[PDB]
């Protein structure tokens, strides 16, 4: 039912300022914050040869936060001139149950990243920037993520033109666009 | 008098002064000129976007 308009952002390690304050000044919110998190891919597909990914992100500085999984994949040809995302379904889980359920149903970890970073929000789009590490559990590419993403149900698109002049007025720092 | 003053330091020679001081104006602004010509374009720098596109994360 759900769908998402997730665009892909890359900019260079050192241009942060640039980016930090005109987020904060364009359009994002009041009083802004960071977080810190790390993904744990999972895949269980022995016949069907389609392994779905679960991202059982959980936040390591937040007090007992559901962990916060969400599904995508096969990206629809919608040809909008839109972020070519898909649809989405987010799902939430208990203290320590998603590896649980992982181990319970079966699943194999495909890998382990981490994130950290400044938060950002919009009305009905959602801006994060952040930074992968390369480390093992107990604690990097040298390239943040503009995370502009957009989850709502399907509509009419009306979201592509409004994320896409968003994109356009941010454009002298960055450029946004789609992913294969 | 046409020029108030002397007779082989009059008009002629405040005439040939000047024109040697304004010769001189004149190279030095040339020098100048020239000098300021070189200025191709102001380039400056930002960042680099598209390396860190297709070398952004994915599944991998």
């Amino acid at each position: 039912n759900m769908m998402e308009y997730l665009l892909q952002g890359s900019v260079l390690d050192h241009s942060l300022e640039s980016l930090i304050h005109r987020l904060r000044g364009l359009c994002d919110n009041m009083e802004p914050e960071t977080f810190l998190d790390h993904e744990m891919v999972f895949l269980l597909k022995g016949q069907q040869a389609s392994p779905f990914v679960l991202r059982a992100r959980r936040s390591m500085d937040r007090a007992g936060a559901p962990w916060h999984l969400r599904y995508l994949g096969q990206p629809e040809m919608g040809d909008k001139n839109r972020h070519a995302l898909v649809r989405n379904c987010v799902d939430i889980a208990t203290s320590e149950n998603l590896t649980d359920f992982l181990m319970e149903m079966g699943f194999r970890m495909d890998h382990e990243f981490v994130a950290k970073g400044h938060l950002f929000r919009k009305g009905i789009m959602k801006v994060v920037v952040y930074k992968i590490f390369r480390i093992l559990v107990p604690g990097l590419s040298l390239s943040y993520l503009v995370e502009l993403s957009v989850v709502a149900p399907a509509g009419q698109d009306m979201v592509s033109d409004d994320m896409r002049n968003f994109a356009e007025q941010l454009k002298p720092l960055v450029h946004l666009e789609k992913i294969d | 008098d046409a020029a108030r003053i002397g007779a082989d330091a009059a008009q002629k020679q405040i005439q040939s002064l000047n024109k040697m001081c304004s010769n001189l104006l004149e190279k030095i602004s040339k020098e100048e000129r020239e000098s300021e010509s070189g200025g191709l374009r102001p380039n400056k720098q930002t960042f680099n976007p598209g390396d860190t596109n297709a070398l952004v994360a994915a599944v991998a």
